């Protein structure tokens, strides 16, 4: 079927076909197509088998060495293990365990890992037994920066921190002095949170409000318990000055979120979206969005994969229901320029290009042997090549520095429905190009949130304790000045010969 | 001697045994060229302890006549470097087939047949929840002693984790009921910047948002650094007299090494269970004026036999006769002081318990007769999963009891450190088992006055006072009062109002009269 294809070397494929967020049941394990299919998964899964394939076609590395593939479904943190070891097991399915695995030839030769951060982690601490090479699209977290930790585990995406510099950079540039902070609850959420608080406090932002949103199932019949707790979360959203609005959640638990805000007509506010739901195709179907604010988020240049559109058009090997998915979401996918699609392609050509220099072969001629994966480990780091105009090469901590964009969301489907507002440069740490931007102002006027207006002239500072954004103003009594030069909380006293014109910067003589 | 080779023992059923044996070196966590692990050569006294107490536990129920009648028990210790690479090749070795040197990858598991019946779990909350995935998946029953993060008890992702020491929620909830029966309602709160401290700061705001106690903000501290100085500051600057310090206990005296340095203010500190044994920070000489430390230890009977025990085997394993009867090469050179450096781990309880429960959970699925057990198609995991969620097993006394949260039941002692010469001593001021009962009357406070100290706010206001809050969630109110003439022209509102020079009103006034 799809998922398979026989070659001399084998790339083990992990995607998220299935991704419900609700062990072996009977002793038997599990099956995900009783799970809602994720569209974005299944057009990742596609890329990879598209990279394979046009590998195959392409007569200018390989010596005709069939770079077969073999997928199974990651379905998040379930579903697990079990393909690790039908990946390291040998020809008859059996795994003999050795004090030393250097003489072991496993079934797969790499595996581009899963997406989650969980699975990433889960497999990897499997195959850091073996050293068998693992690369990941989009698990963003730093915690696999811990190389020493992780030694098989690479990256074609920048860090979650690059994803955080360029937020708290994008508000500088608008100073948004006052967010609000939303988190899932989970690690996506947590570790992030903390992330962006340490961030925060650095460069001169104040978080106004934080709150853990509660993880409803995408069909969830709404308990008592989470409704309150929903239109609570408004309440306190309404209450704060702040219309900035900074969001970490899957996907899933932020459709019902949306319909209660929808109903509290909360609208006006600035959403910026974390990369996980930035540019999901399914929550941008809902047209209700275009009257509830607007919409930014960070995610992955956009590159252009020549002739993709048209390709596109022993456990739980298969999916039905995928291809209908696909066939009307095709709509928005074909506009929508490949995204992550090329951190899949990336992948897939890093390890060609890889292999091909590991058996050091001269252009379509070269002998073929055993290959154990540690050595294509050692060979992975060292490749440096541009793919699509773009070079890719591994930092010492295993991470590929492609750009990043900020994208604004867009209703008039004639056109593309993300439009790039800016780029960011990972190795210059700068946001740069931005963009004309539609704002939901009456005259396109920058949107505002800050704690407290500034003070007038001579005035010092009064600040009221709870964040340092926040600050009253005193004017200078008579005696004393506005030394904002030298000083800005305290209005220095004139020289004893001299006075002062009450809220004023400077002294004067009297008698 | 020879030590290394009792760590193997045949029976009938087999536990296998999950220990650090060894330590690496400062360089031991090596970039491997390749696959092949390290080896710890550095020995460490608390896993032979914790074995030796494994051992016990087995010889005696082997001689226990009518546990498990007719019926041989055996075990298969194996090393843990506090390392997951290391120990994956011995939980492999578990789950591989009986008799055999493979694990297999099948898509169903009906027949399968893993050649240990149950595991004794590590040490560490680490390796427990890297080895938990794995062992859960196959539904391998895994009992661990001193793995205390409260993640663990979620059965959605650990179905067949047990464990002998209280999740760490029954500590953070005793402290909650601390803090509320004292009256503390306005504190700060501190976690260790590791995994720890990250969880327990989780957990404790929950539970002080679920109180009403108010957070003053969610510090996190270095490990081993230049941050701590800020956050020392911001709890200086949040007016606060009880600090919730839940640390590792490196990270907890890096911060008294700079409070002392700092000569920070006396104030109250709880403290976790780990740092509470202090045998690092009860050195420094200044400790005595820090302030008040208080804590929580659960209690437990004494493994009495243990140290004779330890002395009668390590004799045995002296005598060459019995050796004549090799994965732990550091164990045959150990002399015997180093084992009686820590002859009294109260741990060693744990991993008794540990090994008595699976005893008695077997002995139950078997459904057993204490004359003699049926012939039976051999047993296999899953079995004694069912059985397990419910079971009650004494432990000498002491009954205990596992429910799904997956924790044994236990009560606590709320202690206090007295102060004599540069030396603290514990002595106990009340109990908890759910509910606090306080005995009040011992308790020396580090201020002169010998007095509560005082840390709270309020929810509660006069009319005309500004509606304001405070706190990382707005826990706490703090309003305030306008001057007398000038009015709030909304109660509800912030700002104080004027009018003409003939007006007046009185204090906190929200109208304006001529
Ligand atoms: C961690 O929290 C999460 O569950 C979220 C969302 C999620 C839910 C179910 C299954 C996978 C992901 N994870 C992420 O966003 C990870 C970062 C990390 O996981 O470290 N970046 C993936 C960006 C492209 C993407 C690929 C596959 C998608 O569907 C299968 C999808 O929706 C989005």
């Amino acid at each position: 079927s799809d998922f398979y294809l026989p070659g001399d070397y084998l790339l083990g494929g992990l995607f998220s076909l299935h991704a419900n967020m609700k062990h072996l049941n009977f002793l038997q394990v599990p099956m995900c197509k009783e799970y809602e299919v994720k569209v974005i998964g299944y057009n990742l899964m596609q890329a990879m088998r598209f990279a394979v394939e046009e590998i195959n076609n392409d007569s200018s590395l390989l010596p005709g060495v069939l770079l077969g593939y073999e997928i199974v479904d990651v379905c998040y943190i379930s579903n697990n293990v079990q393909p690790v070891l039908y990946f390291l097991a040998h020809e008859d399915n059996l795994l003999p365990i050795q004090e030393d695995y250097s003489n072991y030839s496993s079934r797969v030769v790499a595996v581009i890992g899963p997406d989650n951060s969980e699975s990433v982690m889960t497999v990897a601490n499997f195959l850091s037994l073996f050293l068998l090479p693992q690369i990941t699209y989009s698990a963003i977290s730093d915690e696999l920066r811990d190389k020493v930790r992780f030694p098989a585990l690479l990256r074609t995406t920048p860090s979650a921190d690059h994803h955080i510099e360029a937020m708290v950079q994008l508000m500088l540039h608008f100073r948004w002095n006052w967010i609000i902070v939303l988190v899932s609850n989970d690690t996506y959420g947590r570790d992030n949170g903390q992330l962006l608080g340490e961030r925060v406090a650095r460069r001169g932002i104040c978080i106004a409000f934080q709150e853990t949103l509660p993880t409803l199932q995408p069909n969830q019949n709404m308990t008592s318990e989470e409704r309150q707790r929903l239109v609570t979360i408004v309440d306190k959203l309404q209450q704060s000055t702040a219309r900035v609005v900074v969001v970490f959640s899957p996907d899933l638990t932020l459709y019902h979120f949306f319909n209660e805000v929808l109903r509290q007509n909360f609208t006006g506010a600035v959403w910026i979206a974390s990369e996980s739901w930035a540019i999901d195709p399914v929550l941008h179907n809902l047209t209700e969005l275009r009257h509830l604010g607007t919409f930014l988020g960070i995610t992955i240049q956009s590159v252009p994969i020549p002739g993709f559109s048209e390709f596109r058009e022993t456990c739980n090997q298969e999916c039905d229901n995928c291809l209908n998915a696909t066939l009307s979401f095709n709509t928005i996918l074909r506009l929508s320029g490949e995204r992550v699609v090329y951190s899949v392609y990336s992948a897939v050509y890093a390890v060609a290009h890889a292999l091909h220099s590991l058996l050091g072969c001269d252009k379509s001629t070269c002998t073929k042997r055993v290959v154990y994966p540690w050595q294509l480990l050692e060979e992975i780091w060292k490749v440096n090549f541009t793919l699509l105009d773009h070079q890719i090469f591994f930092d010492p901590q295993g991470d590929v520095a492609l750009h990043l964009e900020i994208v604004q969301w867009q209703w008039d489907r004639s056109q593309n429905p993300f439009q790039s507002v800016a780029s960011y440069y990972p190795l210059q740490r700068q946001l740069k190009n931005i963009q004309d931007i539609s704002w939901h102002t009456i005259n396109n006027t920058i949107p505002m949130s800050m704690c407290s207006k500034r003070c007038q002239s001579g005035q010092k500072k009064k600040p009221v304790g709870i964040h340092v954004c926040c600050f009253e103003c005193i004017d200078c009594l008579p005696g004393t000045f506005l030394n904002h030069t030298e000083d800005e909380y305290e209005c220095q006293a004139c020289p004893n010969n001299e006075w002062s014109y009450q809220s004023e910067t400077s002294c004067f003589k009297r008698q | 001697l020879c030590l290394s080779q009792q760590l193997r023992m045949k029976g009938d059923y087999v536990l296998g045994g999950l220990f650090p044996l060894g330590e690496a070196e400062e360089a031991g966590l090596r970039s491997r060229t390749r696959p092949s692990s390290p080896v710890c050569t550095r020995f460490s006294s608390n896993g032979l302890l914790w074995a030796l107490a494994m051992k016990m536990a087995v010889e005696e129920i082997n001689n226990k006549s009518d546990l498990l009648p007719g019926l041989r028990l055996g075990y298969d210790l194996f090393d843990t470097c506090s390392e997951p690479v290391v120990a994956m090749k011995p939980s492999l070795m578990f789950l591989a087939k009986a008799g055999s040197r493979d694990i297999a990858a099948y898509c169903n598991y009906t027949q399968y047949q893993p050649r240990v019946l149950a595991v004794i779990g590590p040490h560490s909350s680490e390796l427990a929840m890297v080895t938990g995935k794995f062992f859960s998946f196959f539904l391998m029953p895994q009992v661990s002693y001193g793995a205390s993060m409260e993640l663990l008890s979620a059965r959605e992702t650990f179905p067949s984790f047990f464990r002998t020491v209280p999740s760490d929620r029954v500590q953070l909830t005793a402290a909650a009921e601390l803090l509320q029966e004292f009256g503390w309602n306005w504190v700060a709160a501190l976690g260790s910047d590791d995994e720890y401290g990250r969880q327990g700061l989780s957990i404790f705001s929950a539970l002080a948002a679920a109180r009403g106690i108010c957070i003053a903000h969610e510090g996190l501290v270095p490990l081993p650094l230049g941050k701590v100085q800020d956050v020392l500051h911001q709890v200086n600057q949040s007016s606060v007299q009880v600090v919730l310090l839940f640390a590792s206990v490196h990270a907890a005296h890096a911060l008294f090494n700079y409070s002392i340095s700092s000569r920070l203010s006396p104030k109250v500190w709880v403290a976790s269970e780990a740092w509470l044994t202090s045998d690092l920070v009860m050195g420094l000489p200044g400790m005595a004026q820090m302030g008040t430390v208080l804590g929580f230890l659960q209690r437990g009977a004494q493994l009495h036999e243990f140290p004779q025990y330890v002395k009668t085997h390590l004799a045995l394993a002296t005598d060459p006769a019995f050796c004549s009867a090799q994965r732990c090469p550091q164990c045959d050179c150990i002399t015997l002081q180093n084992v009686s450096a820590g002859l009294n781990h109260h741990q060693t309880f744990s991993v008794y318990a540990a090994v008595y429960s699976v005893a008695q959970a077997l002995h139950n699925t078997l459904q057993c007769n204490a004359s003699g057990c049926p012939a039976q198609d051999p047993v296999k995991p899953w079995q004694l999963l069912e059985n397990m969620y419910n079971l009650t097993f004494h432990v000498g006394g002491l009954p205990l009891r596992f429910d799904s949260s997956g924790n044994v039941d236990m009560e606590y002692d709320l202690k206090l450190w007295v102060w004599q010469g540069s030396v603290p001593r514990l002595h106990d001021v009340g109990r908890f088992n759910g509910s606090l009962r306080t005995e009040r009357l011992k308790i020396r406070w580090h201020t002169s006055d010998n007095q509560k100290p005082v840390s709270r706010c309020s929810r509660q206001c006069q009319e005309g006072q500004v509606r304001r809050v405070k706190g990382f969630h707005s826990c706490c109110y703090d309003c305030v009062d306008c001057e007398a003439g000038s009015y709030r022209q909304n109660p509800d509102d912030i700002a104080c109002t004027f009018c003409g020079q003939d007006e007046w009103s009185p204090e906190r006034s929200t109208r304006c009269f001529r």
